[PDB]
């Protein structure tokens, strides 16, 4: 039942501010010491603030001096970070955690490790301007070169941020697809790959369609792949 | 006539003493303590933010006059006054018993 | 700060084995103050191990954990599907709380060859000045697979990216997606467009003439 | 009733309270602090022996009654308590005004 | 006038006590912060102890934690340095050094740098016996095979501890001299030679005798050089 | 803790030359709170210079600091017979002080090639059981020389040990004395004993026959 939500994430220009939040529920807010943690995609975890349960003490990793700002309402059960001055390096998944603490007499002990973790909110921090993607078909032969198996896809290019969703015929397709992650090319664009393999047979009586939805932009492409037929 | 300490310039916390005037206190002149930064300077003299400076508190007895501008006998009172700043972290250190009693 | 080095980077074991992770600090880490985590693809960390030796809540006897000073174990007595994730030890006994850079323990099973697949680009994305190529090595194991890119034999070098989806859960296989980017006038001035696939003593060269059925 | 701080234990110059007890004090339950290390505890925990813990001194108006055994309205007096600990090096740093006003 | 003098040093065991101590003269004493800082024979400056005004604040070098203790006695004007459990690596010349202050205001400012220095006692840390030194010749041919020009000496072997004193016909011969800087060797005792170049027409005329002084053994030895004549 | 590295470890200049004398901090000094020391063999340091450029007292004009952060100059216009000596720079910015291990400025003159000479064993240390052979190279230039001991024709190792004087305060050489030390018995069973000197592309090679004139 306990849960930490946080919000707040996006895409922001580098020299550029956002403002993350943490919802708290199920447990007592105020009897414990906050941190946000970050993950750089693909990488590993890195502190970055920490508060106690008051806010009367705010701890920073060096590389976010008097650039960022941790902060609480205990009233409202939530926990904040102001990020100001945004950098490239900035760029990770931030996780809300709650530290544990014990009652020895009538003691607080507090220990800087996580029993709970939120599910993270990715910030983004680039020059790229927000795209939705170009959709271009990976046609299958009508005529196979692999036996009774066929592999045909959607090349998902040019999109900015992350993220992107893949699905075929609405969803009625599941076995055998594989949506490759996204790859941030040189442009600073993501592209990225779905792919599935079928029966060759079927290339004739079986309309195949992927369903490319990017919500940062609002678009959404419904992409139908035709055999490549001579 | 003993040098004042200089435990607020020296500390790896240090603070700025601030004047409190009064014609209602005994002591008028009360002298609070202000942590000057939220970090604590390191071995090295820079800040370092994974630590803080924490002000120690007192509960210090000054004399109030009741009704106001009577001064002979009556009762005082308590108020919480900032003495100086000390270095904390968010972890509980244990440390062997030949480095305590000192 | 204490530095945390993980060993080793990837662990390739089977379901019923048991799983022996390393964490080594860079100095003594005050009263054995190192907490073990599991984060599985998309999903958020998760506490295992506090206090170099006790489980946190809801975690089962199969994991265990040890160590002291700067030498740290967290040992898996005997290795569940759910257990293969990304692990990461981190410690509280020094300011700042630091972790190490985390232990991938992925499922060891046979060696199995990719089926691949080349795709030239769309005549529709030719229009637009980039000409992008596909090859497909679908559901191989290991991970470790050598793509190269030939044009009219010519070997290609910083044009390509690749892309490899996490473990199958079903199959414990890995698919992966080697693009080719040229613009549309390098590609028109090339005939043979081949993907090299190098899976130990074999290679598998699939391949395209641009124009040709 | 709020949780008295624990500045005392998560302190890089930490100290424990000894209680002093006179029927001719107000209050008579004085609590004095007394560094538990000569050095300071670093980030990692252990002690440093190129700082020092060093306590910091505060003057309180203690009430004594003159005659003893007499209490009433009478004149008080001033008595050096040490209130907690602070960790002090050799130097006297200087440190830029963005990290100051805290 | 301001002088610093160190005495207490000396040869002890590994595992040993011994107490070091420094008369200063010409300052007031109090007004200073003071120190001991060490160097290792043929090697740089290392910072052992520092003590303020009052004795009140006592700093100390990693390497000495628990087994050295520095105190002051401000009305002797001395200060102390108590070394305890003492190992080989703490063998070394100490100084007692003054460290340089200033009164901005009527606030004093200490500074960590050392403006006056005394001139250093020796401490040796070693389980080799005091011993005096085995003077023996280093013999001239009686005739030359080096022209004019005839080299003479004593080799000062297997003594313990540092220091000896060598002279020539009782400081009467100066002129070409060359006393060695002695060597530690393998046994844990010393060894030197001190040479002379003399006219070797000189050989027949004029008698040669070097005059080992070993304070620590309490033994002087005077050894006729004589040519080693066929 | 903040180290100090010095630069170089020996300088060679002559009297009437300018010296740069190089020390480089691991971290940035607070403050520029650096000092330099100078040290004659024999004696206790001196204090010349503190806050990285301000002369101490009765410390002549020829000597001049300078630098920030982590690297910091001691200059010394033109150089004087007296400056000749052992320099330390100590650093007060950071808590412990620490020192470099120091810059040795030596007297720059004239190749001197050295009188070499040989003495075997005296008869009354033979009956102690021990032979000590000596060398001696006199009044040379520079200090680097390669001294080789040769017993029948076979080079030894491990069993010498040389001593270097001081610069000469009127020719500005040094003298060096390298010892053979030999148990009676081995000395007894050779017949040759030759100490080899190179300095440069010059060997000189000063032998004695045992028994022998």
């Amino acid at each position: 039942e306990v849960q930490l939500v946080e919000s707040g994430g996006g895409l922001v220009q580098p020299g550029g501010s956002l403002r993350l939040s943490c919802a708290a529920s199920g447990f007592t807010f105020s009897n414990y010491w906050m941190n946000w943690v970050r993950q750089a995609p693909g990488k590993g975890l890195e502190w970055v603030a920490a508060i106690n349960q008051d806010g009367s003490e705010k701890y920073y990793v060096g590389s976010v001096k008097g650039r960022f700002t941790i902060s609480r309402d205990n009233a409202k059960n939530s926990l904040y970070l102001q990020m100001n001055s945004l950098r490239v390096e900035d760029t990770a998944v931030y996780y809300c955690v709650r530290d544990y603490y014990d009652i020895l007499t009538d003691y607080y002990i507090h220990y800087w490790y996580f029993d709970l973790w939120g599910r993270g909110t990715l910030v983004t921090v680039s020059s790229a301007s927000t795209k939705g993607p170009s959709v271009f078909p990976l046609a299958p032969s009508s005529k196979s070169t692999s036996g009774g198996t066929a592999a045909l896809g959607c090349l998902v290019k040019d999109y900015f941020p992350e993220p992107v969703t893949v699905s075929w015929n609405s969803g009625a397709l599941t076995s055998g697809v594989h949506t490759f992650p996204a790859v941030l090319q040189s442009s600073g664009l993501y592209s990225l790959s779905s792919v599935v393999t079928v029966p060759s047979s079927s290339l004739g009586t079986q309309t195949y369609i992927c369903n490319v939805n990017h919500k940062p932009s609002n678009t959404k492409v419904d992409k139908k792949v035709e055999p490549k037929s001579c | 006539p003993k040098r004042s300490s200089d435990y607020y310039n020296r500390s790896t916390s240090p603070w700025n003493l601030h004047r409190n005037e009064d014609p209602e206190r005994y002591p008028s002149v009360i002298w609070e303590a202000k942590c000057r930064h939220l970090g604590c300077i390191n071995a090295d003299g820079n800040v370092d933010y994974h630590m803080n400076s924490v002000p120690i508190q007192q509960e210090i007895l000054v004399l109030r006059r009741e009704p106001p501008h009577c001064p002979n006998s009556f009762r005082l009172e308590k108020i919480l006054v900032s003495v100086g700043c000390t270095c904390v972290t968010p972890i509980v250190h244990h440390v062997a018993h030949h480095h305590h009693h000192h | 700060e204490i530095v945390l080095t993980q060993s080793p980077g990837t662990l390739s074991l089977s379901p019923g084995e048991r799983a022996t992770l390393s964490c080594r600090a860079s100095q003594s880490v005050s009263s054995s103050y190192l907490a073990w985590y599991q984060q599985k693809p998309g999903q958020a960390p998760r506490l295992l191990i506090y206090g170099a030796s006790s489980r946190a809540t809801g975690i089962p006897d199969r994991f265990s954990g040890s160590g002291s000073g700067t030498d740290f174990t967290l040992t898996i007595s005997r290795l569940e599907p759910e257990d293969f994730a990304v692990y990461y030890c981190q410690q509280y006994g020094s300011s700042p709380c630091t972790f190490g850079q985390g232990t991938r323990l992925e499922i060891k099973r046979t060696v199995a060859a990719p089926s691949v697949f080349i795709f030239p680009p769309s005549d529709e994305q030719l229009k637009s000045g980039t000409a992008s190529v596909v090859c497909l090595l679908n559901n191989f194991y290991p991970r470790e697979a050598k793509v190269q890119w030939k044009v009219d034999n010519a070997l290609q070098s910083g044009n390509s990216q690749e892309s490899v989806t996490e473990q199958d859960s079903k199959d414990s296989t890995y698919s992966l997606s080697s693009t080719l980017t040229l613009s549309k006038a390098d590609y028109e001035k090339h005939k043979v467009y081949a993907c090299e696939v190098t899976q130990g003593t074999t290679s598998v060269t699939k391949s395209f003439n641009r124009g040709e059925c």
